[PDB]
């Protein structure tokens, strides 16, 4: 890999909060399609 | 007029070639070495010698069993007339189980001769398979030859075993004959909606159009620069002369691109395995998931739509 | 977990993460798009 | 733009037609004389194919068709929306594949390698030929062509198959798909032969010369035709499938009419087993 | 659900024939990848060497080779000094010889740094040999022997006799021709078998139906008779280098462009 | 258990494992899919 | 606007942009020739 | 924006951006070809 | 100096292109004026 | 306008035109064929 | 007997006797499922 | 203009517009077959 | 002629002509059995 | 005439000769036998 542990360590932080960040807006996009069309059925089947 | 190389005009002859030595744990190997002109003058003139194991032996017992199976049944389908057995010879076949009896064993009067040929036909064609593996691997080769014929392998399996077990008839299998298994072929194809809309199908046949076309390219490439050692091509690999620069030279100023000695032979390897594997996949989607291709390509834009010359014909069956 | 990087190149795994990602993305929508009920283009009624 | 070794090899010379004014390079591409009368062949036919597309009744990919004129027109030239736009293409695309093939040449004559690359393609522009010239003129129609388009041309193959109501039974059909299946049997084979000498078993071996080329195939079949036999025998197996294929194609209709199966009645018929 | 139906439009046979589109793409990249391994990284037409990131070109990859001669490394960049200048300043533009391009390795006549040692067989012995140094190798019967023939150049005048064949022991075919040259400064030159053509009664057409050939020969069209004299020399005896061997053959190359010309400049 | 690590390649066996994993959840979600009461977007009412 | 010649070598741009020029035109030539109104040989009536 | 030609070639960029931007033109003139509205050869009516 | 032109050499040429593609775009610009006059291409609501 | 002898090699500048120019006559002819007024061989009546 | 073992190598009998055994025991198996008293899963009545 | 046959091969100039003479006559020999009026074998008549 | 074994090996001429005679007379004992009147195991009547 | 075998090979020539005379002679048998009037084995009336 070639990489030092303290490279090691700053990448995974920005990969971290990178991972959180865009989680974070993926969680609201789903929240935003479950108040759109929420996607389990229910016992009725929509 | 050049020597286009594709006559060996003299041939030299010597000691004949008993093969690189075995390692311990190996059978001798069997035959006394020949050289035979006709085939020195395309390639090696050197006729054997054959390794035969207890893979080799195995396989060539199973196989003799499922050739002597088919063959006299076709022998006896035309009342052991061996005029008729000539004669009708590519019209013969030894006939799949009928389909009343599902996936159970049939009678050996309703296609349980069928069953037992396709049985030790595998059981050759497998032994074969791990035969390759092992020629390899004790030559300490690696094992592209194996793999290469388990796509092979993966289709004559989906035809005969995967595919009758998946729709729980060995009637859906291919008849051992040459005109009848013709006639699978068609009848296949007639009976789930032209395969030619089976998108498995098309891969298939432009991998098989691609390998076709890449041993064109690849054979006559190798040709037009076997003046410059490019036969020779694991010695190219290793060690990169003119044959190869000139050959990669020449499909880079072509088509803008182009590839390396060694990894030419893996586009060989992998448009040929993908030819069988594309095609495996495609006849165990059909019957199973999909039963008219037509039909499927319709319902995801493929087919045509033609202006009518002629009106539209109703069914008269209602 | 930061040792992950350590066997990893981080560069070439972000590559493969980013397609892996968009091409992922990319399928999602396409399902959604060949049903009834989460197709907002054809904008099919609910129900 | 040049390869690490490319430097030495671009040198002038060895065109047919030109000779300095088209000897040049654009990236990776060499253009010569038939380059140039390649791209506007291909440039033109392309044009010409989206054109008929966008006139089509729709953009779909697989449904663009690009159908040749009428068989009432005979050898004539057709309105362009009547199939006279596919006879234009058609010319075209033969104007592309022979300048391509020359091109071939000239760079073959550059390197100072064989021509057997352009002789090859000869073989493919030959069939192609047939299917859209040679079967079309014995027929006396230029509406025997097969369509331009990824799914139109397949229906054309069957619907051709299906009017000798057999065509596994064409005899040169039956010669040229085996060698279509020998040559790609065979490909897989010296694909993996040579890989396998180059990349051995355990990693990080001794790479293997041609006597274990030679032994694997002798262990395993019993015979090894060696590393030129089969690039002769691989360049023989794929032009005799595209070769066989034109002639397959050619003798249904101009010289054979009925069903595929009926040809096959000499043989049953023979006075020494009738 | 239909039993091949996914989501009312997708069925198993659509998404059967995406996960191949994904696998055929990583394969095709794939594949781009082992092409890199030679020829790259790519450099500009005054040497200046091009950007090629990492996901496309792979680490160098080394072959340890037979015979302990150590290990080999893909993509070995050639040392000598080109000895080109280009035509034109535009990148494109083709290269021309400052010198003869024949003798200097240039376009038709390039000649790869390859190994500066014999080829060998498995046992360990050269792979490329005369024939006077292993009599237990003889042309096959049925096949005319080049050795007594005399050799022509490509204007059909003469340029030596064959004096002996140089064969290949792993492959029983003849790969050189010795050829001691009509015209003296004994000076003998290496012909590959593929750049002649035997013309013997016993080649085919003449053995078939038994005629004698009129004017039994080695015929080499690539080089003129007076060019034959300036074929690249092996160091040794008994024994072809494989760099010696790259020149011979590049030597050959060259000679339709360089020696009769039939090649330079434009047919019509 | 720390010791399949001494014969197995940590790098090679994770990119082994989670291919297998993805491959796998793609796998079981799509038989999912082609079940009745299993598809949640098709939305079959239950029973 | 010389300053493009400093970029584009004459005599490839003049060679690219006569082919162009010409596959261009004659392209026009034939879509007039395939429409109803503009195909001057057939001699169709306007309105 | 002087900036961007530090990182692209001038020549490069001009070659790639006049190719893309004619196939882009002569595609978008395709499209309106394909529409009733806007093949202004064939002259359907609006509306 | 991309090309080998020296500057000069680059406005000798570049005059002539001008000039050149000034005399095939006003031939072209007449070409269409007859067109139009002929058959004008720009349908109208009701396209003629 | 003789500078363009400068660029252009006259030596095959002229094949290269000949062939061109020939195949462009062989061609018009050929559209002219194809038409019902312009076909001088079928002769139709000119209305 | 003991002298079995001299004849044939121990590691190459075990691996094709446990390859064989295995194939035998599916080829059992299938046989068994492909009847209807000794179809397991299927579970017919006797008689 | 007899200079020209010092650039232009005087042999395989001939061969070539011997070539193209020959194609030429058999094609407009074809074409005048192919026609009702100037097919002097199938010989119709007149007006 | 007893000068033809002077010319023709008398070994290979005996095999060829040993081989041409049986299956000559295999064919002729084929076209025999291929008529009605000549079949001597189906043994039709005669006239 | 008793110069061609000057120039071919009286061995070659035989066989070749030999070869062809049967087969010609095979091929005329076999169209006889396809007519209805010299099929001796069918045996039409004339
Ligand atoms: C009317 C007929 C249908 C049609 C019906 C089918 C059917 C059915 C199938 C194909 C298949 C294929 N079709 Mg299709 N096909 C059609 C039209 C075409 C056209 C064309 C231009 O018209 C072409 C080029 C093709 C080409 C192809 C190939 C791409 C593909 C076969 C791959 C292969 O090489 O396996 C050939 C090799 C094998 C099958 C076996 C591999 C090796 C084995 C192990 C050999 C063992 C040897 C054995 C030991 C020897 C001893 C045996 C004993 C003597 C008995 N088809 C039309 C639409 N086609 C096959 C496929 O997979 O496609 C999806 C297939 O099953
Ligand atoms: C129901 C249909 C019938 C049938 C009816 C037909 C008909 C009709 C035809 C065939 C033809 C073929 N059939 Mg079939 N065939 C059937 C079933 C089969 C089966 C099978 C498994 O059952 C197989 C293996 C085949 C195999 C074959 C091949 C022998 C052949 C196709 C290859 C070919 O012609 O190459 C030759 C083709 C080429 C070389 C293509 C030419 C390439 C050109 C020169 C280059 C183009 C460049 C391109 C424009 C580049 C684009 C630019 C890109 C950006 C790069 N058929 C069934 C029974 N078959 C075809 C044939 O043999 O005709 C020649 C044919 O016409
Ligand atoms: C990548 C896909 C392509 C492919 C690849 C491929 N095929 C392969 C391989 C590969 C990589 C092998 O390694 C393998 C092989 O062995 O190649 C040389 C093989 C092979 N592909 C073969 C055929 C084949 N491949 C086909 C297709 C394809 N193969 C694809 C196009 C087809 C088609 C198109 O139908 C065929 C028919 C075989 C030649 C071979 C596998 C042979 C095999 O398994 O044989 C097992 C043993 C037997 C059946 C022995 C039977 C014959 C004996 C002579 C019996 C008799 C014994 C005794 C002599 C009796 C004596 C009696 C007398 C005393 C009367
Ligand atoms: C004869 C043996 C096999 C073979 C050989 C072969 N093909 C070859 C060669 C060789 C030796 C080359 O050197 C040449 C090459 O450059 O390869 C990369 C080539 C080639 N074979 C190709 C394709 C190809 N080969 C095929 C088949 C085969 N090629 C045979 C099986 C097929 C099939 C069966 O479908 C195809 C599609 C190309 C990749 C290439 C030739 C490239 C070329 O001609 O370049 C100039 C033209 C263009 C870039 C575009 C022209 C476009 C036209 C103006 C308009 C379109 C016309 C066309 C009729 C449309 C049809 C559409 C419908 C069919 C959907
Ligand atoms: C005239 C002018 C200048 C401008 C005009 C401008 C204009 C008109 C309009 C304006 C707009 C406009 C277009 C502008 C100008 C823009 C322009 C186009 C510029 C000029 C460009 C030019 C000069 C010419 C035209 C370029 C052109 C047509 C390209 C298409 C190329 C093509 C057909 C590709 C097919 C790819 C496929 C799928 C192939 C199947 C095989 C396969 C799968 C192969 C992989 C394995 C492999 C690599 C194998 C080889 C090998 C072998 C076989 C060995 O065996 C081997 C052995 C050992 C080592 C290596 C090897 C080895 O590599
Ligand atoms: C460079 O390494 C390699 C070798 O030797 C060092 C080899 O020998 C081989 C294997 C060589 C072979 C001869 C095996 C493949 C043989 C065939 C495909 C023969 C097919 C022959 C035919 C006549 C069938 C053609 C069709 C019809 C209808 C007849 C390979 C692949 C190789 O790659
Ligand atoms: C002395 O010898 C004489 C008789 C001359 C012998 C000569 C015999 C001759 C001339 C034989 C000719 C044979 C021919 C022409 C054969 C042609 C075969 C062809 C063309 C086959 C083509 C396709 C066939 C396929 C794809 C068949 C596939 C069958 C399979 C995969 C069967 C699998 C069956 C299995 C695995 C069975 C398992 C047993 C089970 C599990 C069911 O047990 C319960
Ligand atoms: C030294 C002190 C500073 C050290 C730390 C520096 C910042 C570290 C990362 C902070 C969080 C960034 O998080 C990143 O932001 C981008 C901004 O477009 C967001 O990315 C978002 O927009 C992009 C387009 O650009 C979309 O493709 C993506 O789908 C979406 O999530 C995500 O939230 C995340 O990928
Ligand atoms: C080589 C080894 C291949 C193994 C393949 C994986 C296992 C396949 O599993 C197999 O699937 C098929 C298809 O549903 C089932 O087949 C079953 O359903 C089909 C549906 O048409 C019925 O017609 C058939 O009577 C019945 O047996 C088998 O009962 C099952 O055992
Ligand atoms: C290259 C291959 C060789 C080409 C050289 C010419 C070979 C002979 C072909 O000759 C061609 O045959 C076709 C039919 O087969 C005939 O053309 C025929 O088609 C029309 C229908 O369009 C028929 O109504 C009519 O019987 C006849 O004119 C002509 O006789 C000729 O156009
Ligand atoms: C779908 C995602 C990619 O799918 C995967 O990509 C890898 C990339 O090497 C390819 O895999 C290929 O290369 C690997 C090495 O990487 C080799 O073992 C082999 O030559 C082949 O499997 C195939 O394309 C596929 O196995
Ligand atoms: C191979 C290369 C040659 C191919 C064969 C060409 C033979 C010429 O064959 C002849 O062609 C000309 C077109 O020029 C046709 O001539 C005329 O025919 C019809 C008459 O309405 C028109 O559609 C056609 O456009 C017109 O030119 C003849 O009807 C045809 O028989
Ligand atoms: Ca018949
Ligand atoms: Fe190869
Ligand atoms: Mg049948």
């Amino acid at each position: 890999t070639g990489l030092s542990e303290d490279e090691a360590k700053e990448f995974h932080k920005i990969f971290v909060q990178s991972f959180i960040g865009f989680t974070v807006v993926a969680i609201i996009a789903h929240l935003l399609a479950w108040s759109w069309r929420p996607w389990i059925p229910g016992p009725e089947g929509y | 007029s050049e020597y286009q190389n594709i006559f060996t005009q003299v041939q030299v002859r010597g000691p004949t070639y008993p093969g690189v030595p075995l390692p311990v744990g190996n059978e001798p190997r069997t035959g006394k070495p020949g050289f035979n002109y006709w085939l020195g003058k395309i390639g090696n003139a050197q006729l054997g010698p054959i390794y035969l194991g207890w893979l080799g032996v195995a396989s060539l017992l199973c196989g003799f069993v499922a050739i002597e199976i088919i063959g006299l049944n076709m022998a006896a389908s035309v009342n052991w007339s061996p005029i008729e057995f000539i004669r009708q010879l590519p019209w013969l076949a030894l006939e799949p189980p009928a389909p009343e009896y599902g996936l159970s064993l049939p009678p050996l009067q309703e296609g349980g001769w069928w069953l037992m040929a396709g049985f030790f036909l595998t059981a050759s064609i497998i032994l074969w398979w791990v035969r390759s593996y092992r020629r390899a691997v004790q030559l300490g080769m690696g094992t592209h030859v194996a793999w290469a014929f388990a796509s092979a392998i993966w289709l004559y399996l989906v035809l005969g075993f995967i595919r009758p077990l998946l729709m729980g008839s060995w009637a859906e299998a291919v008849p051992f004959g040459i005109f009848p298994h013709l006639d699978w072929t068609a009848a296949f194809s007639i009976r789930y909606g032209n395969l030619f809309y089976n998108p498995f199908h098309m891969l298939s046949i432009a991998f098989l159009y691609g390998s076709t076309l890449l041993f064109a390219m690849h054979g006559a490439t190798i040709l037009a620069t076997s003046r410059f050692g490019g036969e020779r091509e694991v010695e190219q690999i290793a060690d990169r002369g003119t044959a190869t620069e000139r050959a990669g030279l020449f499909w880079r100023w072509t088509m803008g691109f182009n590839a390396t000695m060694e990894s030419i032979h893996r586009w060989a390897w992998w448009f040929a395995v993908l030819t069988t594997l594309t095609g495996g996949i495609g006849i165990l989607l059909t019957g199973t998931v999909v039963d008219n291709w037509y039909l499927w390509g319709v319902k995801h834009g493929v087919a045509p739509a033609y202006p009518e010359v002629y009106p539209p014909t109703p069914d008269p069956a209602a | 977990m930061w040792r992950i990087w350590m066997l990893f190149d981080p560069r070439r795994t972000l590559i493969a993460l980013f397609t892996f990602l968009f091409v992922l993305a990319i399928f999602i929508h396409f399902i959604l798009l060949s049903t009834e009920r989460f197709n907002w283009l054809e904008g099919n009624a609910m129900e | 733009a040049l390869l690490s070794y490319e430097r030495k090899y671009r040198v002038r010379g060895g065109t047919l037609i030109g000779g300095d004014l088209f000897d040049f390079w654009i990236g990776p591409f060499y253009v010569g004389f038939f380059g140039v009368t390649t791209l506007f062949f291909s440039f033109l036919g392309t044009a010409l194919i989206i054109y008929g597309a966008a006139l089509g009744p729709t953009w779909n990919v697989w449904q663009i068709n690009i159908a040749p004129p009428d068989l009432k027109y005979g050898l004539g030239l057709a309105p362009l929306m009547d199939g006279g736009l596919w006879q234009i293409i058609t010319i075209c695309a033969i104007g592309a594949f022979v300048s391509w093939a020359l091109r071939e040449v000239e760079i073959c004559r550059k390197l100072g390698m064989g021509l057997h690359v352009p002789i090859a393609f000869g073989v493919a522009i030959f069939a192609y030929v047939t299917l859209v010239v040679i079967r079309p003129l014995l027929l006396g129609a230029w509406g025997h062509g097969f369509p331009y388009g990824i799914m139109s041309h397949l229906d054309w193959v069957s619907n051709v198959g299906y009017q000798y109501l057999h065509f596994h039974y064409n005899p040169a059909h039956m010669i040229a798909v085996s060698f279509f299946f020998a040559t790609t049997f065979a490909l897989g084979l010296h694909g993996s032969a040579i890989l396998s000498v180059s990349n051995p078993h355990k990693k990080g071996d001794p790479i293997k010369g041609t006597e274990h080329e030679d032994t694997f195939f002798r262990d395993f079949m019993g015979y090894s035709i060696g590393p030129l036999g089969i690039h002769r025998l691989g360049l023989f197996l794929a032009l005799s499938a595209g070769f066989w294929s034109a002639v397959c194609i050619v003798i249904s209709g101009p010289f054979w009419v009925g069903g595929w199966p009926e040809w096959w009645d000499w043989w049953l018929e023979l006075p020494i087993w009738s | 659900m239909e039993t091949g139906a996914l989501t009312g439009y997708m069925d198993v046979a659509q998404v059967t024939l995406y996960v191949f589109w994904l696998f055929f793409a990583g394969l095709i990249f794939y594949l781009r990848r082992e092409d890199r391994r030679e020829g790259y990284p790519l450099e500009k037409d005054d040497g200046t060497p091009e950007d090629i990131g990492l996901v496309w070109f792979p680490k160098p990859k080394e072959f340890t080779l037979p015979h302990g001669r150590g290990t080999a490394t893909a993509g070995r960049k050639d040392q000598r000094k080109e000895p080109i200048e280009k035509v034109y300043a535009w990148e494109g533009s083709p290269f021309e010889a400052t010198g003869n391009p024949l003798l200097d390795g240039v376009g038709p006549a390039t000649w790869a740094e390859r190994d500066d040692h014999p080829d060998l067989t498995l046992e360990g012995v050269n792979k490329v040999v005369p024939l006077r140094a292993d009599p237990d190798y003889y042309p096959c019967d049925g096949d005319d022997d080049p050795r007594g023939m005399t050799v022509y150049g490509a204007d059909g005048k003469a340029a030596g006799t064959v004096g002996d064949l140089w064969i290949d022991k792993a492959d029983l075919i003849v790969r050189y021709l010795e050829v001691e040259l009509a015209d003296q400064p004994k000076k003998t030159v290496m012909v590959p078998r593929e750049f002649m053509r035997v013309k013997g009664p016993n080649t085919f057409f003449n053995k078939l139906i038994g005629l004698p050939s009129t004017q039994p020969g080695i015929y080499v069209s690539a080089l003129n008779a007076e060019d034959f004299k300036n074929i690249p020399q092996i160091k040794g005896n008994d024994q072809i280098t494989a760099l010696e061997e790259e020149k011979i053959t590049a030597y050959f190359g060259g000679g339709r462009l360089y020696s009769t010309k039939e090649h330079a400049g434009p047919a019509l």
